[PDB]
């Protein structure tokens, strides 16, 4: 950080970023719990 | 995270020399007043309220606080100066930060690296101390009639200068007295005692030898005035000593409790007549004295002080000669101080004072100085410790310097002839110090209305005749040598202020970066 | 003399960064890197793409160096040149802005 | 004892007026106060000048290493330092060059001023030191003059004027920024030699319009007036050729509207029929008239009406539209038109010519062209710039306009005037100075030999810029100026100057063959308005500042 | 360039700092110059408590209030210096102070810098001392005359109360010596006369007591309060034990033994007591009218009470520190510490003792003795206020009588003094120089504010000081040149000139001696002192 | 001409000290200030005379025409009350007789 | 007795008021004392709008500045006035009330009552009126010299 605010972008706490499996395993649990409910 | 919780932003480069050069150029600044016979004075408030109102360097600079980390080793440096001579701390400040003031414009113009001006800054050092070795000149430290218008060298600017002719008959006499053959005189201001005391006048006063003390007698039958007096320094308390293990004793009969107080009172009496085998005519302890003991000691004419200082019961025993021993079953007629006399009690509202007057060499010598106030009493106190201080360095060593601005510009003088010599990429930094030690004949001629531009310009002249003893009047600002008028300082004073400048400007110019928030 | 305080002037005005000293043009380039670590994996057919969601919560999804960087706002002076190379790009030829 | 009397008898003034001296280091504060930002334009000097970014309070982002435009956005809070500010945004102003020569030398007059000022001189003297080294600084300018511009217009000789100049602002590629800039010049200049007319010059003749993308090398010169229009009926490439004639309306143009309460007025439906069809034969009686004097293209300032432009689309007659004002004024110098209000027929004379008129995608959107050819010229050319940031495209437009002031300078006086560059300007006066400082007598002396020392710090910043060691080099440039001048005439060595980079070591032996020189004009005004700078700094011994 | 050190460092430079010295001296000066003088205000002060001190001496008005700008702490730590010594001159030095800073003020304003003008304060000084030595007139204290004392002592009480208790405390200041001489040996000591602070009578009923005179009372009824002859025993041990040095208990194996036990420390009570009785009865047995007192520092055991109380011998405890060395002087006893060595050579003598019963408490009198070497003076008042104010009158009363016997040389008052010392120093020629034009212009300041003084005086009296002044410098015309010396001073009442010796106005000589010398340094000081500054770690 | 020099001897001292000097006030006016407890002590005065309750802050409550034990249990801040409260004061200690005429 | 009229009120009288008027215009003419001369400072005035004003006018300094104290704004209103008519004369009138209310002064802490000493203002003034007279040089106006213009506009 060296000690200076680095912000590339507006709102950067407030915006959040996913990768990697965990953001595959977030996108296949949504579809899932959209699932169950037409399932019925 | 964070990362490092002290000062994670860094300042570096240029940005943090000029920090430290600019606040180093802010300390020497407010005592660029403070120079020369005609320097004005400085009040410094305390958080506890005490006033303390001097022109004195170093006492300015301890008092103050400053938040700039940098600049607070300038506020030490006088400290250097102060304990190992005592008189020049002015002048330090004010080279030092004329110093860094004059190798500025290096690293942010020419690009000089620090070290290689440190090199040049040790180079310069080493023929500042031979240029003030070669205009030193050698006086007899035995003459009495010399010594007195060296001392006066720091009283000029001191507000003592009119007293000036009283006051060096007080302080020739008080380092003669505690000095003696062994390094030399090893003279040490422990042994000479300022004593303070309210009212009175200035013009007024005498060098004792001995210590005056503030308590009065343990018993209004106690003789004030004894023709013959004999000191027995005594450690141990007149008062009924008790055992540490806390021994508790069980009473069973009836004559057991009523004979424990008869032993506390034959104990005492006990303890009396092993004082009263070498018959003293004085007792003086540093603790408490019991009432009991006091009856047994009226036979023999025993006049007892009590609370007496730890400290001065050392300087009891150089002038009186006795010897302190805590058990009163060594006493010895050896040990009974000796030689002592002229004890009298003088009557004062405000305390009662006891006074001793001497006939191994180590003595104490007592100064009673009277002010018209309490706060200039103490700059008094202040004055006649930096007075004594001059008269310390010309008893080490027989050199003595030329003063008031004909050392300074004696060095500057001979670093541009060597400077044009050199030829290389430390001929830049090595002309800073040249220019350095004009600050201090500088400014003496600004405190004392006269131009600096015209006098300085034919000063400099002068100095390239072959005479290293032009210097530059305090009040009409002539350029008259300072042979006539007579000023003349210790070569120590002139090496202790070049060394400690030179020494502090290598340390701030190596400083590139400031962090905080470390709290160790 | 007009008071006891005597405030010390400062060059400029309150609020304003600093610079020089060591690192500051590394500032730059880091924030530079951080900016072409997303557009990375979004190079080749294989590649994959990026979600985006402004405060408008308008979704969307975007590989193109141009698009991302239109969606987010960049406050960094020196993070804006990638942008404009970006919209400079896709305005005449319209390819390889990623690149 | 506790707390401090704080300045009794303070209440005088408000809390917020504060009062500063000369007296407790003050000045050196004030002094020390313009090495902050003298810093700044230190780096961003000569062509290896580093540029600077400064963000507003509207997030506007403009990269510059000109100081007279680096000043404008940033918030100054000392009072003397907006006396070096506004006097860099002047030198800007009048002669368009040399704007960081001035921030640069009033920054070092103080500089070597806390000297004197510690060696006991006064404010009045210092002042009347520079005042009389500054008269001698100005006459030994023309002295050293070497060379002429001459004719005006040449291929060659626009290279040692423009080219020199730019080369410090955006360096880049040396030829292909000359070229840009060169042309536009020739297209302005009426030319009309053995006439004896007095030349004519306007610094706002020459446009240059910012358009992002493709790349520096594809830039080229337009004799034409570039905007972003969309034609409203149709577009027509006019390959038909004959050139055109062309009619220029600072008005709108629709039926004349009364200015107070224009109303349709109708008694019986008789006249209600015919209201219709009365708008539409009031502007085709008025538009035949302009189809009949062969007008293919109108120029109009204002919005104008569906039903005006429907004739104009009968007879093929291009709609272009000019708002506010100066973009139209500079519309009718191209073609040589003079405007009218009416919407009747103009006359024959004050009809322009352009012989065509093109829309292509430059930057993604439609663009008319104006470019003329080389018969019936036109003046006030624009100069398409592309570029692939925004940030660059607004310091070139500045550079540009540096290139388009030094050509300002042919006009008023007698010449050009060429200057050595490469610092040897003002290295050449370090040792003139230095003679006229031992040549006046008195104490005088020490505020002229320091105003000559001043000028080190040219060949000083061109040094350390290229990376190269101001020790080494800088003692090695005065071995060609300490010879001074043989038993014999025609000495070469006043051209030497500071190298960037390369093999250091001086170099670029006579910079005659590197044909890079320097202005008088502006060398003039940088001494004049930077000693003032200095000199107003100087000559204030109080400062007074109100609310902080 | 100070807040680059500190961030709330503050400071005020060259004359920034100098209109503060000038200012704050001259606020001191004038609340303190309406005390001066005998129609000088009257100030109470009153803290948060509720107390009320009535004084016109400027020690306890500067001790109770304190003082926020630290360039009047110079002025009140000099006139607390000043009271110390000399017992006098706070409120002299305060005036001077201040109006040598006013002085030397309006000349810096002129150009002159202030290290020219401490010097002409130095060379003046030195001039005023030799003037001091010819202007004092020495006395003869050998007659020891009462009407000499008198005049003296009501000067300074002149200046306290009104006239009507001036005539009542002048005899008793001038009897506050009396007895108390040495020929030979020089030391005096005012700290043998004791300060009794009661309320009885009225303030202006008080009177003198030829000998000392406690606090405390009978502890037994049976105790005569009244002795024709008593032999006063000194006894500086605790017949009453407060605890044992060494821890200690008593272990009983049967409850016989509890009462041997509590008789084993009858012993060592009686053992203290035995010597005593025996020391009644040796002189002579069954005398009537011959009664015996102990007065002891320590406590008394209550138990032992009624041991004197069967012999009626009067027992006093608690008695102060200061009051043994009392004891010798005025009964003409010795101290003693133990009974264990006792003899009637050490027993004092006296020839009237009683005791009066004021509110809940009881004081005993002594008096009638041979040859007293003290006495006492009882302060009594009708309020609060009324024994501080008359405390305060009274010990500034006693150092004046006591510089008389000190120096035998005695100075007019009056502004006799001041007045002298301005056409003095008016023109020194070339005797003391030391440049030209530097030293005249402090010379000048330092002269011109001497007339302060008398000027502050007739100020308080609702008179014109240029009026009254300038009789005066037409008197000391005419008298030069009439070959006859006269003291002019400064009469109150009339608004005219008078004779201090005539008059009865005199000054001591520590007191005039210190106040010219103490507010020189403090005033040069402040002169010299061109920045206040303040710094430190909150 | 907004705000006042607050005079240089506001430094002086301190801000919690009043002064109240010749033509600066009292000079009868302080006198017209304790006409309000004198008044009190006109009606307790006599046979007739009217006793007064008083509540001190213990809660001790104490109803007497006694001039001497009413300004003892009163808190008076004003200070020149106590100089004629303790005049009262010596009334009842020594002689004990004639507190409401004193006052 | 200003209290008892007004709850919450401030008011300075005799030694109160006497240090105002002498003290206030102390302060004021000391800003000015290094104004008058040809070697005069030069001061700078810059206000929160970020106008700057540079000139040795003492004019301009009292109008930019508000001043607090109610005794300057008396004296600022007669040096701004004496401007106005005679084009002059701001710095001097500065330097003469406030000097002249010190050497005042002096005399009032004697005892002299302030009537009397303003009564002998009036008489020291008038004498200057007529030494006025025979101070003043006649210049003739027929003569057109133009030497004479051009060192009274160099004052």
């Amino acid at each position: 950080e060296m000690g200076r605010p680095f912000i590339i972008v507006k709102d950067q706490g407030n915006k959040k970023r996913q990768h990697g499996l965990e953001a595959k395993k977030s996108h296949i649990l949504a579809a899932r719990s959209v699932a169950s409910i037409i399932k019925t | 995270v964070v990362f490092m919780n002290a000062s994670q932003e860094r300042t570096t480069g240029r940005q943090a020399q000029i920090s430290n050069i600019t606040a180093a150029k802010a300390v020497a600044d407010v005592i660029r007043t403070c120079l020369g016979p005609k320097a004005m004075l400085k009040m410094l408030l305390d958080p506890m309220g005490g006033l303390v109102l001097t022109n004195d360097g170093h006492a300015i600079l301890r008092e103050i606080d400053v938040a700039h980390p940098a600049a607070k080793s300038m506020l030490e440096l006088s400290r250097t100066q102060d304990e190992e001579v005592g008189d020049g701390t002015t002048t330090v400040i004010i080279l030092a930060g004329e110093i860094l003031a004059q190798c500025a414009p290096y690293l942010i113009e020419k690009n000089i690296h620090p070290v290689i001006i440190i090199q040049a800054l040790k180079k310069a050092l080493t023929d500042a101390l031979e240029v003030i070795k070669q205009v030193s000149k050698p006086v007899d430290v035995e003459n009495d009639a010399a010594m007195k218008k060296l001392i006066q060298a720091s009283i000029g600017t001191k507000y003592v200068i009119h007293w000036s002719e009283k006051m060096c008959e007080l302080a020739l006499d008080a380092v003669k007295t505690v000095r003696k053959d062994l390094n030399f005189e090893i003279d040490i201001k422990r042994y000479v005692r300022v004593e303070k005391i309210p009212g009175g006048d200035v013009l007024d006063s005498r060098v004792l030898k001995g210590v005056l003390l503030n308590k009065d007698v343990v018993h209004p039958k106690m003789s004030r005035h004894i023709e013959n007096p004999r000191v027995v320094l005594l450690d141990c308390p007149l008062e009924y000593k008790k055992g540490e293990s806390q021994t508790n004793i069980e009473i069973e009969k009836e004559e057991d409790w009523n004979r424990i107080l008869q032993i506390e009172e034959e104990q005492v009496q006990l303890m009396c007549e092993q004082i009263l085998a070498v018959r003293p005519t004085l007792v003086i302890t540093e603790k408490g004295v019991s009432d009991l003991a006091q009856h047994y000691l009226l036979k023999g004419g025993c006049s007892v002080l009590r609370r007496v200082k730890k400290s001065d019961n050392n300087r009891i025993a150089r002038v009186t000669g006795a010897t302190i021993v805590n058990r009163v079953e060594d006493l010895k007629e050896s040990d009974v101080g000796t030689n002592c006399g002229l004890f009298k009690v003088e009557m004062i509202g405000d305390e009662y004072f006891s006074f001793l007057d001497n006939c191994g060499l180590q003595k104490a010598c007592t100064i009673m100085l009277r002010g018209g106030s309490k706060d200039i009493l103490n700059e008094i106190d202040r004055n006649l410790q930096d007075a004594m201080a001059v008269a310390r360095n010309v008893m080490l060593s027989p050199s003595l310097s030329p003063g008031g601005g004909a050392t300074e510009m004696a060095v500057s003088v001979k670093l541009a002839e060597k400077a044009k010599q050199l030829e290389g990429i430390q001929q830049w930094p090595y002309q800073a110090v040249a220019d350095a030690m004009e600050c201090i004949p500088r400014t003496l001629i600004q405190n004392a209305g006269g131009d600096p531009i015209r006098l300085l310009s034919q000063l400099r002249a002068k100095h390239a005749q072959g005479n290293f003893t032009t210097g530059i009047d305090g009040d009409k600002g002539k350029i008259v040598d300072m042979v006539s008028y007579g000023i003349w300082e210790p070569e120590v004073i002139k090496q202790q202020s070049v060394k400690t400048a030179i020494e502090s400007a290598c340390l701030l110019l190596r400083v590139d970066d400031i962090v905080s928030g470390v709290r160790k | 003399n007009f008071g006891s305080q005597t405030p010390t002037i400062v060059v400029l005005k309150e609020g304003t960064d600093a610079s020089q000293g060591k690192g500051q043009i590394i500032s730059n380039i880091n924030a530079c890197v951080a900016v072409q670590e997303a557009l990375k994996p979004t190079l080749g057919p294989l590649g994959s793409d990026i979600l985006i969601v402004t405060s408008n919560q308008k979704t969307t999804i975007s590989n193109d160096g141009a698009t991302i960087l239109k969606l987010l706002d960049v406050v960094h002076p020196a993070a804006k040149t990638l942008v404009d190379i970006s919209r400079a790009q896709d305005a005449e030829v319209g390819d390889g802005t990623t690149s | 004892s506790l707390r401090l009397p704080q300045n009794p008898n303070a209440g005088l003034f408000k809390q917020g007026y504060n009062s500063y001296s000369n007296a407790d280091g003050q000045i050196i504060k004030s002094i020390a106060a313009i090495r902050e930002l003298h810093q700044m334009c230190l780096t961003s000097m000569g062509p290896c000048g580093r540029n600077k970014i400064i963000v507003n309070h509207l997030g506007k982002i403009i990269i510059t290493n000109d100081a007279a435009t680096m000043l404008r956005e940033l918030d100054i809070v000392h009072p003397a330092v907006k006396v070096l500010v506004m006097a860099t945004e002047q030198q800007k102003i009048d002669m368009g060059d040399g704007t960081n020569l001035v921030m640069i030398l009033a920054g070092e007059l103080l500089n070597v001023s806390e000297k004197l000022i510690s060696m006991g001189l006064s404010a009045v003297e210092i002042i009347q030191g520079y005042n009389m080294a500054r008269k001698f600084t100005l006459k030994e300018l023309d002295e050293m003059v070497v060379g002429e511009i001459t004719d005006k217009n040449d291929k060659n000789e626009l290279l040692k004027m423009i080219k020199p100049v730019i080369s410090s602002k955006k360096y880049g590629s040396e030829d292909i920024l000359s070229e840009l800039v060169s042309e536009a010049v020739s297209h302005v200049l009426p030319v009309a030699q053995q006439a004896g007319e007095i030349p004519y010059f306007n610094v706002d003749s020459i446009r240059v319009v910012k358009i992002m993308g493709g790349s520096l090398s594809n830039s080229t010169v337009i004799k034409g007036m570039v905007f972003n229009r969309e034609p409203e009926g149709h577009v027509k490439s006019l390959s038909e050729d004959k050139k055109h004639k062309v009619a220029v309306f600072t008005c709108p143009l629709d039926i004349a509207n009364t200015e107070t309460k224009g109303t349709v007025l109708l008694h019986n439906a008789q006249e209600m029929l015919d209201f219709s069809k009365g708008e539409e034969k009031q502007i085709d009686a008025m538009m035949k008239e302009i189809a009949d004097m062969g007008v293919e293209c109108i120029v109009a300032g204002a919005g104008v009406g569906e039903l005006a432009l429907h004739y104009l689309n009968r007879y093929g007659i291009l709609v272009l539209k000019v708002p506010s004002k100066f973009e139209l004024r500079r519309l009718c110098r191209v073609c040589g038109a003079t405007p009218l209000p009416r919407l009747g027929a103009p006359t024959p004379e004050e009809l322009g010519l352009v012989e065509t008129v093109k829309t292509m995608e430059i930057g993604g959107d439609r663009v008319t062209v104006f470019k003329q050819e080389q018969g019936e010229i036109s003046r006030t050319s624009t100069i398409i710039l592309r570029g692939a940031t925004q940030n660059n495209l607004d310091d070139i437009e500045r550079a540009i306009d540096d290139g388009v002031a030094a050509v300002k300078g042919l006009m008023k006086p007698s010449g050009g005037k060429l200057l050595p560059g490469a610092g040897a300007t003002e290295i050449e006066l370090i040792s003139r100075i230095t003679k006229y400082g031992e040549r006046t007598p008195g104490l005088l002396q020490l505020a002229i030999k320091q105003f000559a020392v001043a000028f080190e710090v040219v060949p000083r910043t061109l040094a350390e810029t290229a990376g190269l060691d101001v020790n080494e080099v800088l003692p090695n440039l005065y071995a060609a100026h300490n010879v001074t001048e043989p038993g014999a005439v025609k000495t070469d060595h006043l051209y030497k100057g500071v190298d960037i980079d390369g093999e250091s070591d001086e170099g670029v032996k006579d910079i005659r063959e590197e044909n890079i020189y320097d202005m008088l004009a502006t060398k003039k005004f940088a001494i004049n308005v930077a000693t003032e700078a200095a000199t107003t700094v100087l000559s204030i011994d109080q400062i007074i500042m109100a609310k902080k | 360039s100070l807040q680059l050190l500190n961030p709330k460092a503050e400071s005020l430079r060259r004359d920034a700092a100098l209109k503060v010295n000038v200012t704050s001296a001259e606020g001191l000066q004038s609340v303190l110059e309406t005390n001066l003088g005998p129609k000088g205000t009257l100030k109470m002060l009153v803290d948060g408590a509720g107390n009320i001190k009535l004084t016109k001496d400027g020690k306890v008005l500067l001790t109770e209030m304190q003082i926020q700008s630290p360039t009047a702490v110079l002025i009140a730590r000099a006139a607390a210096a000043q009271d110390e010594i000399t017992g006098d001159g706070t409120t002299t030095v305060v005036c001077l102070v201040g109006e040598l800073l006013r002085q030397a003020h309006r000349f810096i304003q002129e150009g002159v810098h202030p290290r020219i003008i401490t010097d002409g304060f130095e060379i003046a000084r030195k001039e005023s001392m030799k003037f001091l030595d010819e202007f004092k007139i020495s006395k003869t204290n050998l007659s020891n005359d009462r009407e000499f004392l008198l005049q003296v002592a009501r000067s300074s009480l002149l200046t306290k109360v009104d006239a009507d208790l001036t005539e009542v405390l002048t005899p008793i200041v001038t009897d506050a010596v009396l007895s108390v001489y040495d020929a030979q040996a020089d030391n005096l000591d005012l700290h043998m006369v004791e300060i009794m602070q009661m309320q009885h009578l009225s303030p202006k009923d008080t009177t003198f007591i030829k000998g000392l005179v406690l606090d405390h009372g009978g502890r037994h009824p049976d105790m005569p309060t009244r002795v024709k002859n008593a032999y006063v025993l000194i006894l500086n041990v605790s017949l009453e034990y407060e605890k044992t040095e060494v821890n200690s208990g008593f272990f009983y194996s049967s409850a016989d033994q509890r009462d041997k036990l509590a008789a084993s420390e009858r012993k060592f009570v009686d053992a203290k007591l035995k010597k005593i009785i025996d020391l009644k009865n040796e002189v002579c047995g069954m005398d009537p009218d011959k009664g015996f007192v102990i007065i002891n520092q320590k406590g008394i055991d209550p138990m032992s009470l009624d041991v004197f109380a069967k012999h009626n011998i009067l027992a006093l405890r608690r008695a102060k520190r200061r009051n043994m060395e009392r004891l010798q002087l005025v009964t003409g006893g010795e101290a003693q510490n133990s009974v264990e060595d006792l003899s009637p050579q050490i027993l004092g003598f006296s020839g009237l003792v009683y005791q009066e019963t004021i509110g809940e408490e009881k004081f005993t009198y002594v008096t009638e003795n041979t040859d007293p070497k003290s006495c006492t003076i009882l302060i009594k008042g009708s309020t609060h206020y009324a024994l501080a104010q008359t405390k305060d009158a009274v010990r500034d009363g006693l150092r004046a009588v006591a510089n008389v016997l000190k120096d035998k040389n005695i100075i007019p008052g009056a502004g006799a003094f001041y007045i002298a010392l301005s056409r003095y120093l008016r023109s020194a020629n070339m005797n003391k120089l030391g440049a030209k034009g530097k030293t005249k212009t402090g010379i000048e300041a330092f002269a011109e504010a001497l007339l302060v003084i008398p000027k502050t005086l007739v100020k308080n009296s609702g008179f014109d000081p240029l009026d009254v002044l300038a009789m005066v410098e037409d008197e000391l015309d005419d008298a030069q040149d009439s070959d006859e010396t006269r003291y002019v001073g400064v009469d109150l009442n009339i608004g005219d000139s008078c004779d201090p010796t005539i008059e009865g106005i005199w000054d001591s000589y520590r007191v005039l001696r210190n106040a010219i010398t103490g507010a020189t340094g403090i005033a040069s000081n402040l002169l010299l002192c061109d920045e206040l500054l303040r710094a430190g770690r909150s």
